């Protein structure tokens, strides 16, 4: 369902960190935790925010019109 | 050798076109995966 | 150019017609259907 | 050696951060800045998005509110009037900044759009503003939406003024942080135990820059608060400065006003 | 927040905490009498009848729905319809009065017998309110 842009707590934002943080996995083979500390997100409010969303909208661009 | 009535089938059961369809095939039906 | 009107739900592809005019579309049988969007230009606020 | 009251002395820095140590005023005041900071600092985003075309799956609206939140320009801003207060009737190059975008699914692989893509149509009439914010790595920045073969997008916004109060999108700040008395010498808490109060609760960074307690002394009851430990971020929109220092200028307008309706006021009288 | 109600980041709302959406389906298709006596989908007003609705018809294209980008309101009217009886008596369909938005997508297919079938969706974003519930 697409990258929340900004954070819901402190709105830092964070919308284009998204494609950064799943290459500094599938490719900088790191852990999440890491990741993360990587990618700026420092206390958790904007953490939970990468960490938890869920990229439905890949699952809904593979349907048609 | 006659026909009598419909039977209104079950889904993703055995005869359901999903039973064998997979990943591509529902998404192209539209049915959700 | 040229306006529209309906479209196919998987053949999808402007179609167009009314009143008799059957209601498959020219190929799908799929007799499905959408009516796309208006001309008009819509809005909304940034919040 | 000068100034009157209100010293500041900035810790670290960074175009994202601005950790200082502010001392010697009113907690009060402290607070008080703090907020002016996340609420009300003029900034200026998206406020009006016109649908043309679309086949994302994100409905309208789903875009039209995170095209809000897509950080824009604001440097000058100051010299680009609300809506509100110009004359046009509606808007204006002397009140917004005028955007586009448009978006087809050509690469028959999920094609995005970014912020990057905006377009400013509107005479920027010469001043930083209206600009994408960005900081990522690549330079495409806030991935707006995706979309797969024929899928378009056809948009239009028109960013305008606005405050945090008006909504958040406009908010220039982030997230402050803010602290003082790290030994809790005013005992402004009284820290839940199981034990050791010492243990349980963990010390900060900023014990460091204050003196530890030292047993005997009694309790110093004359004890106020000055010396607050503040880290200004940024969202891009406004250096991390100006989130600072036009907070503290905000504040101090507001504050006249004051005065301001005071001798309005006065005046008034047959 | 006392007594099992909380306060909620009203910030954080704005920058999309809790939005959800909400689609409805009004629904409709053409009746019919043995004697071919049918009804329709078109966009009526006086002839004769009176019988019609309240809700601006306007929104109403041609083919007697309206198209999805179009935002509807208050009773508007969705879908317009007629019934002959022995002369353009309605059948319309209005919105849901509480209920508005967008229009987002009406689609228009046969059915077993052959009349016209039509439903219709609307979409609308609900922000979290100070009465919603968690
Ligand atoms: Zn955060
Ligand atoms: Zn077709
Ligand atoms: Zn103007």
């Amino acid at each position: 369902m697409i990258v929340p842009v900004r954070c819901f707590s402190c709105g830092k934002v964070v919308g284009d960190k998204w494609e950064s943080y799943l290459n500094l996995l599938q490719e900088d083979e790191l852990d999440e935790g890491t990741a993360l500390s990587r990618l700026g997100l420092k206390r958790y409010c904007c953490r939970r925010m990468i960490l938890t969303h869920v990229d439905l909208i890949e699952k809904f661009l593979r349907y048609n019109p | 050798k006659v026909f009598i009535g419909r039977l209104p089938i079950m889904l993703r059961s055995k005869n359901c076109y999903l039973s064998e369809a997979t990943e591509s095939d529902l998404y192209k039906l539209k049915e959700c995966p | 150019t040229a306006t529209l009107k309906y479209i196919c739900a998987e053949c999808s592809s402007k179609l167009s017609l009314s009143r008799t005019d059957a209601v498959r579309c020219k190929d799908c049988g799929h007799r499905i259907l959408l009516k796309a969007r208006t001309k008009r230009l819509v809005q909304f606020e940034a919040r | 050696m000068s100034e009157e009251g209100p010293q500041v002395k900035i810790r670290e820095a960074s175009k994202d951060n601005v950790d200082f140590i502010l001392s010697n005023v009113d907690l009060a005041m402290a607070n008080s800045l703090r907020r002016v900071m996340i609420a009300e600092i003029p900034t200026l985003a998206i406020d009006s998005v016109e649908v043309e075309t679309n086949t994302t799956v994100l409905a309208d609206e789903f875009i039209a509110h995170r095209l809000g939140l897509i950080p824009l320009q604001s440097m000058d801003i100051e010299q680009l009037e609300y809506s509100r207060d110009c004359f046009c009737e509606d808007h204006c190059d002397k009140c917004s900044v005028v955007l586009t975008l448009q978006a087809f699914g050509e690469s028959e692989s999920t094609t995005n759009v970014y912020s990057k893509d905006l377009v400013i149509v509107s005479n920027l009439m010469g001043r930083n503003i209206g600009h994408p914010i960005i900081q990522d790595k690549e330079g495409n920045g806030v991935l707006i939406c995706k979309l797969r073969k024929g899928q378009e997008l056809k948009l239009t916004c028109v960013a305008k003024k606005g405050i945090a109060k008006e909504h958040a999108k406009w908010g220039p700040a982030a997230a402050i942080e803010f602290e003082y008395d790290p030994w809790n010498k005013l005992k402004h808490t009284d820290y839940w135990y199981e034990q050791d109060s010492a243990k349980e609760w963990p010390q900060s960074k900023n014990c460091e820059y204050e003196d530890p307690p030292n047993e005997g002394d009694p309790f110093d009851y004359k004890a106020q608060a000055d010396t607050f430990y503040m880290n200004v971020e940024s969202v891009g929109s406004i250096p991390v400065d100006q989130v600072v220092v036009r907070g503290i200028d905000t504040l101090q307008k507001k504050v006249a006003s004051i005065l301001l309706a005071l001798t309005q006021m006065d005046q008034d009288k047959v | 927040n006392q007594e099992d109600s909380m306060i909620m980041n009203q910030s954080s709302i704005d920058r999309g905490l809790f939005r959800s959406l909400f689609f409805r389906s009004y629904m409709d298709q053409e009746k019919k009498y043995g004697m071919s006596i049918t009804e329709t989908f078109e966009k009526p007003q006086r002839t004769n009848t009176l019988r019609m609705k309240h809700g601006t018809y306007d929104k109403l294209d041609d083919d007697g729905l309206i198209a999805p980008g179009v935002r509807v309101s208050g009773e508007d009217v969705i879908i317009g319809k007629t019934t002959p009886i022995s002369s353009k008596r309605d059948a319309s369909t209005p919105l849901r009065s509480t209920e508005n938005g967008i229009v987002d997508q009406v689609l228009v297919t046969t059915n077993q017998d052959g009349l016209k079938f039509v439903k219709v969706r609307v979409r609308t974003t609900k922000i979290p309110q100070i009465g919603d519930k968690f």
